[PDB]
């Protein structure tokens, strides 16, 4: 149809005009919609960090046609990247949503 | 030609599916069926599952109507192993068999008489899920289909309620019998539609309704001789209205035939729950098997090559109604979205068989 | 008289309309079952009741699984066949309630009940325990907003 | 590891506020009316218990949701997307249900899509199960005053054009 | 007092049909309770209230003062017309000289509201949808205005109030039940098929205040039907066969309207959709020419009155 | 009218309302008919008796184990 | 219904364990978890009608076990405690206690009950609120029975 996305949690394509917060119509714009659900602290730093290594994984990553296959793979290994930056203490969790499930399994004491 | 969406979300609830149509005005004339929504895999993981754990499995494909998806599974190893059920669990088999074609037929027609209502039924199916109660345990997710026959027993309240459902439920359907005739809105908003005959069903891929439709006797358990269905009555519809009105005689024909079956069965009792269980495990074999049922939508089937081993090398199923989903292309030509409703009603269609 | 057919479809279209509102005036007089909140059988196959020291050896229920979920660890005890169990750990979200290990249990110690009322706020707290899996759950005819439920009887018409 | 909230105060300690609140919140308890969204297994239950798709903020999800499923799911979540939540009523909105292994084309949960307040034991039990569910969810909303009206956007973008080769 | 006096009718009205309006939602889900098997007379406003405190929900489209008063002229089209309904011999809310001919422009002033229900959302479904409602409005206007003209031509009157006290002169028999029950057959599927009851959206981007907006503007038009039928058929406070005449009266007239409501929600629950088809080859073909028809008998039997 | 108005919205109400419960099943439908019609007639009056609701649920001879 | 008074917050900051003897007649049991919210704290969920040992889950770090399906290992690794990273989930100050909010009186055993209440009494900033088996009222009994 019109919508060409492999939309999960913290990962959302949206190939769309999408400069604000108005969808739209869909071009190569892809528009990556970061924590919908508001499920992590997610400091800007820590943001642009993981926006720029998305950007290099996108980069390094093309050459191929850039169909659905290549877009779950992408969200897929970005899902990697923040469950290793997490997991390193670099993003931290909410508790201000109405659920805090802890997606990612509780901090050990190791 | 403005493109309809067709979204997941329907005005009426029969399952989610696409159907795309240019239609110039409001005539429909070009269509392309899009599926793969309640998509789950069955024949890799059937692979990869045993006979007693794909066995929990057959739940998800024509759910209005469970007991024929594990009957036609469980019936497959036994023709296979060729291993004797005795005849009293083989007639109760056959009353509930019918008993869920009865389900799955008023199951059809509750829906569709509520898009073109639900406790009209619900008060024969609260009876309904009491026999499934009392049958079973379970109201329509039982696991209770073994080699020998059923896994159980019949409890001495449910041939109770057996010999009462024939008085409790025939006249209720006699009486929604006479509201096609009465009612011209019936007469007027499902009647033209289904337009095929019988050269043509036989020719494309049907079964089922639209293959009686048109004044076919046609029964695979007929000519089949599967579970002494000659010593019962019979009246296979040979209605040759045509039409989606002689598709409603033939599911009252049908679930009346039913009827005459379960009541001629009511006091027959010709013996144990299961034959043949020395041991809980077993295997199967390798054979070139086909084992196919008299569905409620038309011949249901189950493909079988066998691995000798505890999993089947290939497991695929030929379920009735996605081969009944093919002649819709074709009767789609000239109706209208008001049409459209009528048609996936009168396909007796539900998404679990389809895409599986 | 093309007008006077129509007068006719909508004659018989009148009759049909009054013998239908006839049958659906009765249909509306279903006052004595009406099924609705509180405010069946043994085979309910609910919440599965489990006792921890019949629970022995053979890890049936691992393998007898559509999807395998249980997760049982066990350690050898020497010279006494001892697997020494702990953490009977079951998720209900990964559970189906289907049966197999319930009637395919060598011990048998597990067995169904009529409980159903597990709707919980989050994923992490329905993996329960060995403990929490061998609560008796509830006396139905022991409630004062529970009446007798229509088991056998159908239509009673007895409450009024 | 979590966040820190502000938690700095509470400016609507008038007893007309606080009554409004409690009022306001306990009628949005009352007022489930879901949209349905049945074509499943959980589709049963809506005969013993609108249309348009931005006006039911009170879904449950009660329906076995797949990969091709997920875009219209998120997109409707979008169409639902500030007051209020959804509840997963099915072992497939909860863990993948029985094919929580080797399903491809089956996401293992709504739980990695959605919010998500109350899950279900999953596959259709008693009628007044959703009862007791909706139940637990106003117990839920009657928690909640509104958070007191506390807002963030991230707003997270390349403006670089990415490597394309489209069809 | 120089607005006092004059406020509080109109204040008892718009408190008198909010009451009303719960009744409906409360009483077609009395009938789905009836049909389908306390707190749930306070559930009809937490409703009101979940479609109140909700969401404004915009989208990009820059038609912001039609997606504002699209919903509120869909509401106006309704609730201008409630000053016209002599619940007795006193209390109606204005003298009104031409009484249900006001009513008949401002239910014509719907599909108004229905085409900018339509062009305020950018949406192909509430487009169409839209289209949908506004001609159903449109071509369900005349046998309605018809069977009007042919009830306000037995009482040779338009105020309402006249036609009221008109209708009690030979008593019981008086009533337009037994002057023109085929008139009254017209009326009856004029008021039920027209508010997009008796058959069948079109809010697929409406939401928040403006959702609550449609669904009062919809149950509104049902009730402003069902208070005509009382005041043109039933009567509005004679029971042939001070104060308390007026507190009598409104019983009557709630009576009669709680019949109707009873009447148009078993007919909806028993009747399917027409699927479009039929719906306008009624409201065309065969339902305005009988309109024509019995207007020509009422025209023909007024001659010697 | 303040004096019909209080009577007519004390007085009425609780009865109405009593009326609803206690016959709530022993009804013919011309008897749910009129009923209908009167707790259609007889609504605004409900509105101090919603909330409160004290003699409602003993279907036994119970004890108060609370 | 709407009785306005705040007893039944100062039964909770006085003997910090009640049943709350509320029906399934919607959501009438929030309000005073709502009112505790507004005071500054912070409330968590729990039920007891799978929570099985409720000592040793909210402390003594409980075992995660991720459930494989029939593909992964055992992998028992601790997962932590119920309430102690519930005291650690609180990040601020200004946060005065942490309210535990139990929602299953039926299959909670009166021995184990007592001994989750006396675990309320273990923290001083845990509130515990539990059910009350379903009155048809709104009853905030004390845990006297457990
Ligand atoms: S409960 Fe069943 S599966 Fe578990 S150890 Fe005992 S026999 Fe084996
Ligand atoms: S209850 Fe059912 S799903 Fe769970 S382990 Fe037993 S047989 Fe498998
Ligand atoms: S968990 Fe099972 S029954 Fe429930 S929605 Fe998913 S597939 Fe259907």
């Amino acid at each position: 149809g019109q919508w060409l996305s492999s939309v999960t949690r913290h990962v959302r394509i949206y190939a769309a005009y999408i400069d604000p917060e108005t969808c739209e119509s869909q071009m190569d714009k892809l528009t990556l919609i970061l924590d919908p659900t508001e499920e992590f602290v997610w400091d800007d730093e820590s943001c642009n960090k993981v926006y720029s290594y998305f950007q290099e994984l996108v980069d390094h990553y093309e050459g191929a046609p850039l169909t659905e296959y290549t877009l779950r793979l992408i969200g897929s290994d970005v899902e990697h990247y923040i469950r290793k930056m997490l997991f390193d203490g670099e993003i931290q969790y909410n508790m201000d949503a109405r659920v805090l499930n802890f997606s990612m399994g509780k901090p050990r004491v190791q | 030609l403005m493109i309809v969406n067709m979204g997941p979300h329907h005005p009426s609830m029969h399952g989610v599916l696409r159907l795309i149509v240019t239609l110039d005005g409001e005539d429909v004339v070009d269509c392309e069926p899009i599926l793969g929504y309640l998509h789950r895999g069955m024949e890799k993981i059937a692979e990869n599952r045993a006979i007693i754990q794909y066995l929990p499995y057959v739940t998800r494909w024509d759910y209005l109507a469970t007991m024929f998806t594990e009957a036609i599974t469980v019936n497959g190893p036994e023709q296979l192993g060729n291993i004797q059920v005795p005849k009293r669990a083989s007639y109760i088999r056959v009353i509930m068999l019918e008993l869920s074609r009865i389900a799955s037929h008023l199951l059809w027609l509750g829906p569709f008489m509520a898009d073109i209502p639900f406790f009209y039924i619900f008060r024969e199916r609260e009876f309904v899920y009491d026999l499934f109660e009392a049958a079973t345990g379970m109201r329509m997710m039982h696991n209770f289909f073994r080699i020998g026959g059923i896994a159980a027993d019949l409890p001495y309240g449910w041939i109770d309620k057996c010999l009462d459902f024939c008085d409790y439920f025939l006249t209720e359907v006699v009486e929604y019998q006479k509201l096609i005739t009465r009612n011209p809105i019936f007469l007027e908003r499902v009647e033209g539609v289904g337009i095929i005959g019988g050269e043509e069903a036989i020719n494309w891929g049907l079964s089922g309704p639209m293959l009686r439709a048109s004044g076919i006797p046609w029964d695979l358990r007929k000519i089949d001789r599967y579970e002494s269905y000659d010593e019962f009555e019979w009246e296979i519809q040979w209605q040759k209205q045509g039409d989606s009105l002689a598709r409603y005689l033939v599911r009252l024909s049908e679930m009346t035939e039913s009827i005459k079956i379960i009541q001629q069965a009511l006091e027959g009792l010709p013996y144990r729950f299961i034959s043949k269980k020395p041991s809980p495990t077993f295997e199967l074999s390798k054979q070139e098997l086909y084992v196919r049922v008299e569905a409620p939508k038309g011949e249901l089937g189950i493909f079988l090559i066998g691995d000798q081993s505890g999993f089947p090398w290939r497991w695929k199923i030929r379920p009735p109604g996605f081969i009944n989903l093919q002649i819709l292309p074709e009767l789609v030509k000239r109706m209208k979205l008001a049409d459209i409703m009528t048609i996936l009603g009168s396909i007796d269609i539900i998404m679990g068989e389809v895409d599986r | 008289t093309g007008f006077m057919n129509y007068g006719q479809q909508t004659l018989r279209a009148a009759r049909y309309i009054g013998q239908g509102f006839m049958i659906t005036l009765s249909h509306t007089n279903r006052l004595p079952v009406t099924i609705q909140y509180p405010y069946t059988s043994e085979r309910f196959r609910g919440r599965i009741h489990f006792e921890f020291d019949k629970c022995i050896a053979c890890e049936v229920c691992v393998r007898v699984c559509p999807i395998d979920l249980p997760v049982v660890d066990w350690k050898l005890e020497t010279n006494i066949r001892k697997k020494r169990l702990l953490n009977y750990s079951i998720d209900f979200g990964i559970c189906i309630f289907c049966g197999n290990c319930v009637e395919y249990c060598p011990t048998n110690c597990l067995s169904m009940t009529e409980e159903y009322e597990f709707s919980t706020y989050d994923r992490h707290e329905l993996n329960y325990n060995q403990i929490a899996l061998g609560r008796l759950p509830m006396s139905v005819i022991d409630d004062y907003t529970i009446r007798t439920i229509w088991n056998s009887p159908q239509t009673k018409n007895g409450v009024n | 590891s979590i966040k820190f909230p502000i938690l700095d105060r509470t400016t609507k300690n008038s007893v007309i506020s606080t009554t409004l609140n409690d009022l306001s919140n306990w009628s949005r308890l009352s007022s489930l009316w879901p949209l349905l969204y049945g074509t499943s297994c959980c589709f049963i239950e809506f005969a013993s218990l609108r249309s348009s798709p931005r006006q039911a903020d009170l879904i449950l999800t009660a329906g076995t949701v797949t990969m091709k499923m997920a875009p219209s799911l998120v997109r409707l979540y979008e169409q639902m997307p500030e007051p209020k939540y959804v509840i997963a009523m099915g072992a497939c909105t909860i863990t993948g249900g029985m094919f929580s292994t080797d399903s491809y084309s089956t996401v293992r949960g709504v739980d990695k899509l959605i919010p998500v307040d109350v899950y279900l034991p999953g596959c259709p039990p008693k009628p007044e199960a959703v009862i007791d569910a909706i139940t637990k969810l106003r117990k839920k909303i009657a928690r909640e005053i509104y958070k007191d009206r506390i807002r963030r956007c991230f707003t997270t973008n390349h403006k670089f054009f990415v490597v394309r080769s489209p069809h | 007092y120089g607005l006092i006096w004059i406020f509080v009718p109109i204040f008892s009205l718009v408190l008198g049909i909010i009451t009303g309006v719960l009744v409906i939602v409360w009483l077609e889900r009395e009938i789905s309770a009836g049909i389908q098997q306390p707190l749930g007379i306070l559930q009809a406003l937490a409703d009101g209230t979940k479609l109140l405190f909700k969401e404004n929900l915009r989208p990009s489209r820059g038609n912001t003062p039609l997606f504002s008063i699209g919903p509120s002229i869909a509401v106006i089209s309704i609730l201008l017309s409630y000053s016209v309904i002599p619940f007795s011999n006193h209390l109606v809310l204005a003298d009104l000289n031409i009484g249900i001919f006001l009513w008949i422009a401002i239910s014509s002033i719907a599909p108004i509201g229905l085409l900018m229900s339509g062009y305020g959302s950018n949406n192909k479904y509430s487009f169409l949808g839209g289209l949908r409602a506004a001609a159903q409005s449109i071509s369900y206007e005349i046998p309605l205005t018809l069977c009007v003209l042919s009830i306000s031509l037995l009482s040779n009157s338009l105020s309402t109030v006249d036609i009221v006290e008109a209708q009690s002169k030979y008593g019981f028999w008086g009533w337009n039940l037994w002057r023109q029950p085929i008139g009254f057959i017209i009326f009856l599927i004029s008021s039920l098929a027209e508010c997009e009851r008796l058959p069948f959206g079109y809010q697929t981007e409406y939401s928040g205040i403006k959702f609550g907006l449609f669904y009062v503007a919809s149950y509104l038009n049902l009730l402003i039907s069902s208070l005509f039928v009382t005041v043109l058929y039933l009567g509005g406070w004679n029971i042939s066969i001070q104060i308390f005449g007026t507190t009598i009266g409104i019983f009557i007239t709630l009576a009669k309207t709680y019949l109707f409501l009873f009447v148009s929600i078993a007919t909806r629950w028993t009747l399917p959709r027409l699927r479009m088809d039929q719906l306008l080859n009624l409201g065309w073909k065969f339902l305005l020419p009988i309109s024509l028809g019995n207007l020509l008998l009422t025209t023909s039997f007024q001659l010697f009155s | 009218i303040g004096i019909i108005s209080v009577w007519y919205f004390l007085v009425m109400p609780p009865i109405i309302m009593n009326w609803l419960r206690v016959r709530w099943y022993r009804r013919k439908f011309f008897e749910m008919y009129l009923q209908f019609m009167f707790v259609f007639m007889f609504f605004p009056g409900l509105l101090l008796w919603a909330p409160f609701l004290n003699f409602r649920k003993f279907p036994r001879d119970p004890n108060m184990k609370n | 219904v709407k009785p306005d008074i705040g007893q039944w917050l100062q039964d909770v900051e006085e003997h910090k364990a009640i049943a709350i003897y509320a029906p399934h007649e919607g959501g009438y049991e929030g309000r005073y978890l709502n009112r505790l919210k507004m005071q500054g704290y912070y409330f968590l969920d729990i039920s007891a009608r799978g929570l099985g040992d409720p000592e040793t889950t909210l402390l003594k770090n409980y075992p995660v076990c991720p459930a494989h399906l029939g593909k992964q290992p055992i992998a028992r690794w601790y997962y932590p405690p119920e309430v102690d990273y519930r005291l650690a989930a609180l990040p601020p100050s200004a946060k005065g206690l942490v309210v535990w909010v139990l929602e299953a009186k039926v299959l909670s055993k009166s021995e184990l009950q007592f001994l989750a209440l006396l675990p309320s009494l273990r923290p001083n900033v845990r509130v515990i609120a539990e059910c009350g088996n379903w009155r048809k009222f709104v009853w905030k009994p004390l845990a006297e029975i457990a």
